[PDB]
């Protein structure tokens, strides 16, 4: 999982948007895969945009520390 | 000009290859010109603050802060660089896509203008097809 | 119907744009002037050669001697000697040293056409 | 060896302090460097010099806080003390235009022995020499006869150093056979074009050149040895000397077939920021170089040379040795004999000589393992 965190931390979110947009337009110029790939690209560029305008870092999807529930809420877990 | 408003420095920002908006759409893109002599890169280093630690380093770093100073002010970075040649070609294609779209919504000549439009993406017959984009009065008549 | 791109159209827009930027307080770079100049050299319109160097030198920029050799030899290739004789005329007014080989070939060209 | 403090200019107290220690231990003769800075500062003012040797004078030391005349007169202080004709001797290199000024210094009656590489009027001068990547062979004409010397020192600038040692031996009337044995005994002065020999087909030299003019002189001395390619490993110190960073890259890329930029002493500065400053001297940026890495291809420069980059000095030094071929020369400049790599504030132990020595041992097993290390990036057998 550490390798994944390095990929997430090193992502250029602005590059993702431009690459997804140009690939999306190329498929438009050209049947169950093209439509599915188009939906993948729109989701990816939507995801990148939200990270840019918020304070959420995508590398936080990989946990380095594990918060622990307070004891009174765990008198299974 | 009519408002007596000078061009601000942010508009006249300089790229790495030392080009401004005067010549950045001629399309050897992101490349310098001959100048008839070799560029003095040491002069650029000193004039960019390289002797005092105030130089702008083009080293990619982790974080959601763009490296390009021309991305300042935009919500999601500046537009991708498109030359004036690409823009004219894209504009040329888009118009004929609309012509192909309206032709399909309404005989040998019809097939020959069909192929010619697809080939672009006889031309005299294409020239009679009229677009009505923005003409509310025309669309009101067709709505009635 | 949109207008189709031509390198001639691109140059005349750049000359208009450079004039507006200078008259509105902007300083195009020495590289910008060469890029507009380089586009013309690929384009051939030798008429625009006089004005591009005029605004280049009005900004205090001097191209290298080989660059001035390129435009003069380019004019001879197309036969536009009127631009070449005017280009050497404005170089002399600016006082920039002009290589001997360029002077020799323009003089030979002037003698040939007479 | 004494555990000498890591000060580039020993103080007057230190020079006297250690000098008596040699006397207490039985030392009879001594040789000291007389730098212009030490002579100007008066540190060596109380040293009773017997023989004064003058090698050359070129305006290289930017650290000297003085004019060229002050730089010249500072070195003349040593020659000014040449007073006693019976005890003192003078050795001068007459190829330098200045040499006349030094000969006039001090007592003119003191004997003077002249040596020159090109001026045949010198007392000691070579008759013929051969230069190679591994050794130099020189036939030197001396007032007492001719000598044959085969030395491990490299470059024609080291012929002068041999001639000066011969002339000093001539001046003290030393046995010719002692002249040849003593010169041929010295093989590698540490950090001064020090050849790292491990029985391989390419030369590896480690030098202390860390300035634009030092690197230019070093690479011109390597080129005259006629190698097939020159591979230079160079870096810049951090937080200081910010003006030489683009300059040293332009020099290295115009004189070396392959250039490998790296980290010399980052200190508290980020190593990739210094490398960006170096890259600016040829019109590149770190971002552009890293983009070429993604496409697994680094294009050559306008002159056809190659530039590579790595911020870890240990990686960059050993990868440059692995690029060596038959009849090449790998130049590891910058540190020389220094044994520390300053990162942040801690002076981590790091010897350039050890890295080159250890890389030469294990370069064989890397090549038989199918790895193609001709350039960057390496081609593993399991990569396409």
């Amino acid at each position: 999982a550490g390798a994944i965190r390095e990929q997430l931390a090193d992502l250029d979110l602005r590059i993702i948007i431009e690459n997804s947009l140009v690939e999306w337009k190329q498929l438009g110029e050209e049947d169950r895969k093209i439509v599915r790939r188009k939906d993948f690209l729109v989701r990816r560029m939507e995801l990148a945009k939200h990270f840019i305008r918020t304070n959420i870092e995508p590398e936080w999807m990989v946990l380095c520390l594990l918060p622990v529930l307070p004891p009174e809420l765990r008198p299974d877990i | 000009r009519r408002d007596n408003q000078p061009i601000p420095p942010r508009a006249m920002i300089m790229s790495r290859k030392y080009r401004t908006l005067v010549s950045s759409w001629i399309e050897p893109l992101q490349e310098e010109a001959e100048l008839g002599y070799e560029i003095d890169y040491l002069a650029r280093y000193v004039e960019e603050g390289g002797l005092t630690g105030e130089r702008k380093r083009w080293v990619p770093r982790r974080g959601k802060t763009p490296l390009d100073p021309d991305a300042a002010g935009f919500i999601y970075s500046n537009p991708i660089e498109t030359s004036f040649k690409q823009r004219c070609l894209e504009d040329w294609k888009v118009h004929h896509r609309k012509l192909l779209r309206t032709l399909q919504s309404e005989e040998s000549d019809y097939m020959r203008v069909m192929e010619r439009l697809r080939n672009i993406i006889v031309d005299e017959l294409i020239c009679r097809i009229k677009l009505h984009e923005g003409d509310t009065e025309f669309w009101k008549r067709r709505f009635l | 119907t949109p207008r189709r791109w031509s390198q001639e159209w691109e140059v005349e827009l750049a000359i208009v744009l450079m004039a507006k930027v200078i008259e509105l307080g902007g300083v195009p770079t020495i590289g910008d002037c060469a890029v507009i100049l380089r586009a013309a050299i690929r384009a051939p319109m030798p008429s625009s050669f006089l004005k591009i160097l005029q605004t280049t030198h009005s900004l205090g920029y001097a191209f290298g001697s080989p660059l001035y050799d390129e435009i003069i030899t380019l004019c001879l290739d197309l036969g536009e000697l009127d631009a070449a004789i005017a280009i050497v005329a404005d170089m002399e007014t600016t006082g920039i040293t002009v290589p001997d080989q360029t002077l020799d070939k323009v003089i030979s060209a002037r003698q040939s056409n007479e | 060896k004494m555990d000498s403090p890591t000060t580039t200019s020993p103080d007057a107290v230190l020079v006297q302090s250690m000098m008596a220690k040699m006397l207490h231990n039985g030392t009879e003769a001594l040789v000291m460097e007389a730098s212009p800075q030490e002579l100007a500062s008066g540190k060596c003012d109380e040293v009773d010099f017997d023989i004064a040797v003058f090698t050359n004078l070129t305006r290289e030391d930017s650290d000297f806080r003085g004019t060229d005349e002050e730089y010249r007169d500072a070195e003349a202080k040593l020659f000014a003390r040449m007073v006693d004709p019976e005890r003192h001797r003078k050795v001068v290199n007459i190829d330098d235009p200045n040499a006349a000024f030094f000969v006039q210094q001090g007592n003119p009656d003191v004997p003077v022995v002249t040596f020159a590489m090109e001026n045949t009027k010198a007392d000691v001068h070579p008759l013929k020499f051969e230069l190679s990547l591994f050794e130099t062979q020189v036939l030197v004409n001396t007032p007492q006869g001719i000598l044959e010397i085969s030395s491990g020192l490299l470059g024609r600038h080291n012929i002068y150093n041999i001639l000066a040692a011969v002339a000093v031996g001539i001046a003290v009337g030393a046995p010719l056979e002692d002249i040849v044995r003593g010169v041929e005994e010295v093989d590698a002065v540490p950090g001064r074009c020090e050849l790292i020999d491990e029985e391989q087909a390419f030369g590896v030299i480690v030098d202390h050149a860390n300035t634009p003019d030092g690197l230019s002189r070093l690479l011109d001395s390597v080129r005259e040895l006629k190698p097939r390619r020159i591979i230079t490993v160079i870096g810049c110190a951090g937080e200081n000397e910010r003006g030489k960073r683009p300059v040293m890259t332009k020099i290295a890329t115009e004189k070396s077939d392959v250039t490998m930029l790296t980290s010399d002493n980052p200190g508290n500065e980020d190593p990739l920021d210094i490398l960006d400053d170096m890259l600016s001297g040829i019109g590149w940026t770190m971002q552009e170089y890293l983009k070429h890495g993604e496409h697994d291809y680094y294009p050559p420069l306008s002159n056809g040379h190659r530039l590579f980059l790595h911020d870890v000095r240990r990686v960059a030094v050993r990868c440059a040795v692995a690029m060596g071929e038959e009849g090449d020369m790998v130049v590891v400049a910058g540190k020389g004999h220094e044994s520390y790599q300053l990162e942040g504030d801690k002076k981590e132990f790091y010897d350039d000589r050890e890295e080159c020595r250890e890389a030469l041992q294990y370069v064989d097993e890397l090549h038989q393992a199918g790895i193609d290390t001709s350039e960057f990036p390496w081609r593993l057998p399991e990569s396409h």
